[PDB]
């Protein structure tokens, strides 16, 4: 229901001897859980290259975000506190216990507010609904108090979310063919938009 | 009634019954009451150690400008008395002392009103009205309306909670006390700033005290 | 109501919260005949209490081998102890396999028929070796402090910490067997290079636990 | 009636029926009727054992100073022999204590003197015998019941401390005293170890090793010599 803009051209979304995990509920909770990712992923691939041409953050870091430790092949980064597999492993404890308790939140609605959790369990309730739980901490400012302010937001929310998802696929392509950063190719787009294009650097 | 932000609905749980109630328990640790009640007593001991330690810090660079209290707990950097003393019979002195009276507070805790009379003279006793806030002997001057004051207490405290987690990350920062860094601010606000002296710990890594090595700690990963 | 292993999936129906340690832990449903779980709740009960007598043993003589007191690491300590001393090893073995086997199948047996140890066939004995509960033999041998006969509710609370500590305890001791699979060193040895680098000495470090 | 928390609730196994009961059973180890007949018992021998003993080490230091109570086995000379001492310690105290433990079994059943069978002695509680036991009793037994179990208490703490005082410092309780009379601050047991996730440090055993005797070669361990601080 958010986003519903009727574009479905290969008819994903009929709920007519649907199953497995091509659902309106399973498509729709992982577009926004997509979209979220994505914003995500947008806004911290141009951080560091935008911070380090603005002169906030030193010239050690602001590094391309391919050459983070992501891909050793594109290249590392030594000034982490730990080696990358040291941070994979908290990596994965830390996103298993995230993304296992919103998986049980999906299956079994509501059962997140039972179970002792260190008193974490009134900031886990949900609601009637995935992909917005919402609560004392998924909410923190009441926005959305009225339904269609509420509306208003999700679809805002899938609106960035889809051009954040458009993005990353950007960064990742143009990533692989120019070999430079976002931010390098809006400079380069911006000093010659007829000289630095998807034409040129074939 | 004002709350932690606009807009925000109070949890049910907050009413107004403890002082500085805004409403803000975004995690929900006050739902079940008996932790709210662990939680209001570990806040007010947090509240009052920070007050100390913030007018601590504080008087201790105005009187003395060249302690430096990030390095005051060395031997070396001791008062005239006792400036190279055994820390073993120091800290020994410390656990016994507080061993007991944190035992006597946390029988008050489990026992409220149990532990108001005096062991030893049996013609002593302190009138606790409330929990964590002993009075009598504790209150000598007895200015307890009394909420008005746990208002004040636990705003000063919060802010010197945040005031004193403040100091030590300046001064593991920057190197320097809390009125040296203010007037390094006031000298130049530009230079000298957040944006410049973070990533780089000034913590001297494993300071050998008189037999044993401490290991340090930063609370980020400056170096 | 109870906590489960895994929040958000009901436990089974075999797994009720009678048992100690009952967390509805049972994905592969090996326990759904009550005579096959009552034999794995046994089991548990003693892989546990040998883990935690054997961890103990492991820590101690860890502790005793880094201070300076000649105390063997766990891996040597069985050869040494052959060697420094006039033991011959088959000898020991089938000693063991006596007094074990003796104790043991009186184990079997009062499983098969509970009540039936204490008959008075062994050589006097009668009502210290009848059971209390499956795996609980308390009598005055093995409960002398006579701890599962007053406060009945504080002994279901020793019950839950003994399956605790003894789960505690065997993934302990698979630990120590991988440690010094892994690293070659006592064990105790790794706990002092992980207190020395957390950050860099890890398994993560070591080369075999992630090959890549 | 005083507790071991002063606010707290005793155990519900414990009333204040038997002396020294202050309530102070975390373990839950007097939950049994049976057992706690005999824990009581143990209790009270421990107790006197103790007593006796730290008395005998204060005046042996007192009167013989230059003889160190953990060494008194060792550089005592006599014409009795070794064993000799041990045989008639051996057969007296096998006596003794199977006389006590029969009574502890079967409620006085050992009473009557077997030699002389014109004295036997009164009824009494399992614990305290009296009679020529107890010949002189200064005031009510209900009060030096309470003092002799926290004399004991008391004396067994000391008996432990004199044990690891000598282990650690390698003098007598009196000159250990005396060390921390002349350095308070200084001669603690924070003052001589402490283990830090770094490193650590425990004293040096003041028992040196295997103590030559007459060839036996006793071997002398330190008790718990890994897990000192
Ligand atoms: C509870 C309040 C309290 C706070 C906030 C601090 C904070 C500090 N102490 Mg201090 N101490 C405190 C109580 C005490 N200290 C000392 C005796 C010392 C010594 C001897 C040293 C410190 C050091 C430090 C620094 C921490 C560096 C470190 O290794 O930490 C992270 C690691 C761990 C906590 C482990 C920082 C100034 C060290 C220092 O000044 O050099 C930077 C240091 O060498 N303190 C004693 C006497 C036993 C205390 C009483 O409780
Ligand atoms: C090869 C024979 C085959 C066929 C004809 C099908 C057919 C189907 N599968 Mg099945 N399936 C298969 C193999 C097959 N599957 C395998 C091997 C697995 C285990 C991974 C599954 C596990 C599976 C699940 C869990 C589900 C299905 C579902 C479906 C139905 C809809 C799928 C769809 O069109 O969504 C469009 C497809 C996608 C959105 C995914 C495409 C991208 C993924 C990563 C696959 C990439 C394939 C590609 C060749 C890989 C290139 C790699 C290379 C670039 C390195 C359709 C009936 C769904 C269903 O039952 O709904 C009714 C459903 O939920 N399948
Ligand atoms: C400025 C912050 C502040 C405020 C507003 C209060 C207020 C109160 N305290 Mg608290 N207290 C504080 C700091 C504070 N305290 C600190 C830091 C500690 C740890 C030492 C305590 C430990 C404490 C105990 C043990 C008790 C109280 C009690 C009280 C209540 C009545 C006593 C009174 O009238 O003092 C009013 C406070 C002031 C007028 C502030 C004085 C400012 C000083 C003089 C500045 C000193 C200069 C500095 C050293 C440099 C009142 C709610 C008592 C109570 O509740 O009894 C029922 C009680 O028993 N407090
Ligand atoms: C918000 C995301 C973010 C992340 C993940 C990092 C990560 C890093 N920073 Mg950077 N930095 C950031 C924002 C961030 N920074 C901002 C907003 C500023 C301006 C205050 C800086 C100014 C800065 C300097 C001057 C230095 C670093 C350094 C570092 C590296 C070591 C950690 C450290 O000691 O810095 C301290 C930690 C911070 C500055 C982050 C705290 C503030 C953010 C907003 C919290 C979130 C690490 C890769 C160091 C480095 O590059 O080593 C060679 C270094 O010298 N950062
Ligand atoms: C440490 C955790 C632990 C706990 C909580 C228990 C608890 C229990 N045991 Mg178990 N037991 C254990 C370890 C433990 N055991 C180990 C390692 C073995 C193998 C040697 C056994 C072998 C065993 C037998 C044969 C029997 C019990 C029985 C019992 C039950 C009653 C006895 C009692 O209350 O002792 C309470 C236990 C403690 C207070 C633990 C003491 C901790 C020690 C002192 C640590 C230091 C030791 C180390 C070597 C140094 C109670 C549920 C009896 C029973 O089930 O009766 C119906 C029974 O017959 N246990
Ligand atoms: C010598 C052994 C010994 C024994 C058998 C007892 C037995 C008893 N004590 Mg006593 N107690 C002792 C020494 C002993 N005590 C010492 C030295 C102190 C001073 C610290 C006390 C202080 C004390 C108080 C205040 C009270 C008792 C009470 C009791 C009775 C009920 C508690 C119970 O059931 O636990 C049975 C106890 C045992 C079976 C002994 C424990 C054996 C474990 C396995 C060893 C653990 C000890 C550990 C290593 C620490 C050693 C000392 C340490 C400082 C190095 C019971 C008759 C209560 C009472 O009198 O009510 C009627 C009571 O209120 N005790
Ligand atoms: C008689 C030869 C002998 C010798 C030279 C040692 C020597 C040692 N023992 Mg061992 N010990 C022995 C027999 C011996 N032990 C026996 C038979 C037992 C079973 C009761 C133990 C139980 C034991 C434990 C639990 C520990 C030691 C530890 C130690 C070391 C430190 C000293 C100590 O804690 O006192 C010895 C400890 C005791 C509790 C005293 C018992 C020892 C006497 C001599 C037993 C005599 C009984 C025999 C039947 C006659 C030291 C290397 C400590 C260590 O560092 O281990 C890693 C330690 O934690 N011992
Ligand atoms: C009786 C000997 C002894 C002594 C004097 C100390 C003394 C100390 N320990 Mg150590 N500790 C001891 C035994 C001892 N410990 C043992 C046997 C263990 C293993 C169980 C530990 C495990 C331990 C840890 C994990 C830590 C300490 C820490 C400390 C320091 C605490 C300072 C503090 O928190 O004040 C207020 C202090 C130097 C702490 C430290 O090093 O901080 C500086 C610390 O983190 N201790
Ligand atoms: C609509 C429709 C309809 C019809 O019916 C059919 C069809 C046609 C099929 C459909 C379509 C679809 C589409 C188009 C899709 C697309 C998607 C995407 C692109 C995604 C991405 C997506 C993406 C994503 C999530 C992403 C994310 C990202 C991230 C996290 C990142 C991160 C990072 C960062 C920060 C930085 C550093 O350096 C590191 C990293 C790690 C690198
Ligand atoms: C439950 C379930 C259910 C579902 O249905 C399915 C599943 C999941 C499959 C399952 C699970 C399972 C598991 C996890 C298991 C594990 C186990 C273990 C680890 C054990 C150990 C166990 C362990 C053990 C006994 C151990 C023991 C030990 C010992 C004795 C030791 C000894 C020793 C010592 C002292 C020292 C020396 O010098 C040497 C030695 C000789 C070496």
């Amino acid at each position: 229901l958010p986003g519903d803009f009727g574009f479905d051209p290969l008819g994903l979304l009929d709920p007519v001897n649907s199953g497995g995990f091509i659902e309106p509920k399973w498509l729709q909770y992982s577009e926004v859980i997509h979209a979220r990712w994505a914003m995500l992923g947008a806004a911290g691939c141009i951080a560091p290259e935008v911070l380090g041409a603005a002169g906030l953050i030193p010239d050690a870091t602001n590094i391309k975000w391919f050459e983070s430790g992501v891909i050793p092949p594109a290249g590392s980064y030594n000034g982490y506190w730990a080696d990358p597999y040291t941070i994979f492993f908290v990596e994965i404890v830390a996103m298993q216990f995230a993304e296992l308790r919103r998986l049980q939140d999906f299956r079994y609605p509501g059962s997140m507010g039972q179970q002792y959790f260190l008193g974490l369990e009134a900031i886990f309730k949900g609601s009637g609904d995935a992909a917005y739980p919402g609560g004392p901490f998924f909410n923190l400012f009441n926005l959305g108090k009225t339904e269609a302010a509420m509306k208003e937001l999700k679809l805002k929310e899938i609106k960035n979310g889809r051009l954040a998802m458009l993005a990353m696929l950007g960064y990742g392509a143009q990533a692989v063919m120019t070999g430079k950063g976002p931010f390098q190719n809006l400079v380069e787009h911006l000093a010659d938009p007829v000289n630095n294009n998807i034409l040129t650097n074939f | 009634r004002k709350l932690w932000a606009p807009g925000v609905v109070a949890p049910e749980y907050l009413k107004g019954d403890l002082a500085g109630d805004y409403g803000w328990d975004p995690l929900g640790l006050g739902a079940d009451p008996t932790a709210l009640k662990w939680y209001r007593q570990s806040e007010l001991q947090h509240a009052r150690w920070a007050m100390l330690g913030v007018a601590g810090v504080l008087v201790q660079e105005i009187v003395k400008p060249d302690v430096y209290f990030y390095e005051a707990g060395l031997p070396q950097n001791l008062p005239e008395p006792f400036t190279n003393i055994n820390m073993g019979g120091l800290l020994a002195w410390e656990f016994i002392l507080m061993h007991w009276v944190e035992v006597r507070r946390w029988q008050d805790y489990k026992n409220f009103g149990s532990v108001n009379e005096d062991p030893i003279f049996k013609g002593n006793k302190v009138p606790n009205p409330e929990m964590g806030y002993p009075g009598g002997i504790f209150d000598p001057f007895g200015f307890s309306n009394l909420k008005e004051l746990q208002t004040k207490e636990i705003k000063n405290g919060r802010l010197a909670m945040i005031a004193y987690m403040a100091f030590i990350l300046q001064a593991q920062a920057t190197g320097k006390g809390p009125l040296a860094a203010l007037s390094a601010h006031l000298s130049n606000p530009f230079g000298n700033n957040i944006l410049k002296n973070i990533g780089t710990c000034t913590v001297p890594h494993s300071v050998d005290v008189q037999g044993l090595t401490i290991p340090l700690t930063c609370l980020w990963p400056g170096s | 109501v109870r906590p489960v292993w895994f929040p958000g999936n009901p436990p089974p129906a075999h797994l009720d919260g009678s048992l100690a340690g009952d967390y509805g832990f049972d994905p592969l449903f090996l326990g759904q005949e009550p005579q096959t779980l009552k034999w794995y709740v046994q089991a548990e009960l003693v892989h546990g209490r040998f883990a935690m007598l054997g961890a103990a043993g492991i820590i101690l003589t860890s502790i005793g081998a880094k201070v300076g007191l000649g105390f063997p690491e766990w891996y040597d300590a069985g050869k040494v102890v052959v060697e420094k001393n006039n033991i011959d090893f088959p000898t020991l073995m089938v000693i063991q396999f006596y007094l074990m086997g003796w104790a043991e199948t009186k184990r079997w047996y009062d499983f098969k028929n509970p009540g039936s140890q204490a008959d008075g066939s062994f050589l006097g004995f009668t009502e210290e070796f009848k059971g209390l509960e499956n795996g609980y033999p308390g009598g005055r041998f093995f409960d002398p402090m006579g701890l599962s006969r007053g406060d009945a509710a504080k002994y279901q609370e020793y019950k839950q910490k003994e399956v605790k500590n003894g789960r505690l305890a065997m993934i302990a001791c698979l630990g120590f067997a991988a440690q010094y699979a892994a690293t070659g060193k006592g064990p105790l040895d790794n706990l002092a290079d992980h207190l020395a680098d957390p950050n860099h000495v890890n398994f993560a470090t070591n080369g075999v636990s992630i090959p890549i | 009636r005083p507790l071991w928390l002063p606010g707290s609730t005793p155990p519900a196994h414990l009333k204040g029926d038997l002396p020294g009961d202050f309530g102070f059973d975390p373990l839950g180890l007097g939950a049994n009727a049976e057992s706690l007949k005999w824990f009581k018992e143990s209790e009270l021998v421990h107790s006197r054992w103790a007593m006796a003993a730290v008395a005998g080490i204060l005046v042996q230091e007192i009167v013989r100073p230059d003889v160190f109570w953990y060494n008194a086995g060792k550089e005592v000379e006599s014409p009795l022999g070794p064993l000799g001492l041990l045989a008639v310690e051996f057969f007296l105290m096998h006596w003794v204590e199977v006389r006590r433990w029969q009574d502890l079994r079967k409620p006085g059943s050992v009473d009557q003197d077997p030699i002389f069978s014109q004295y036997k002695l009164p009824p009494h509680e399992v614990g305290y015998p009296g009679g020529v036991f107890a010949p002189f009793i200064p005031g009510d037994l209900a009060e030096l019941k309470v003092k002799e179990i926290k004399n004991g208490r008391l004396a067994m703490l000391a008996f432990v401390g004199f044990v690891m005082a000598a282990q650690v410092t390698g003098k007598g309780p009196i000159a250990a005293l005396q060390e921390h009379l002349a350095d308070p601050w200084g001669t603690t047991i924070f003052s001589k170890a402490a283990v830090v996730p770094g490193q650590a440090v425990a004293p040096p055993c003041k028992i040196p090793a295997s103590v030559s005797y007459k060839g036996i070669e006793i071997p002398t361990p330190c008790f718990l010599q890994g897990l000192w601080p």
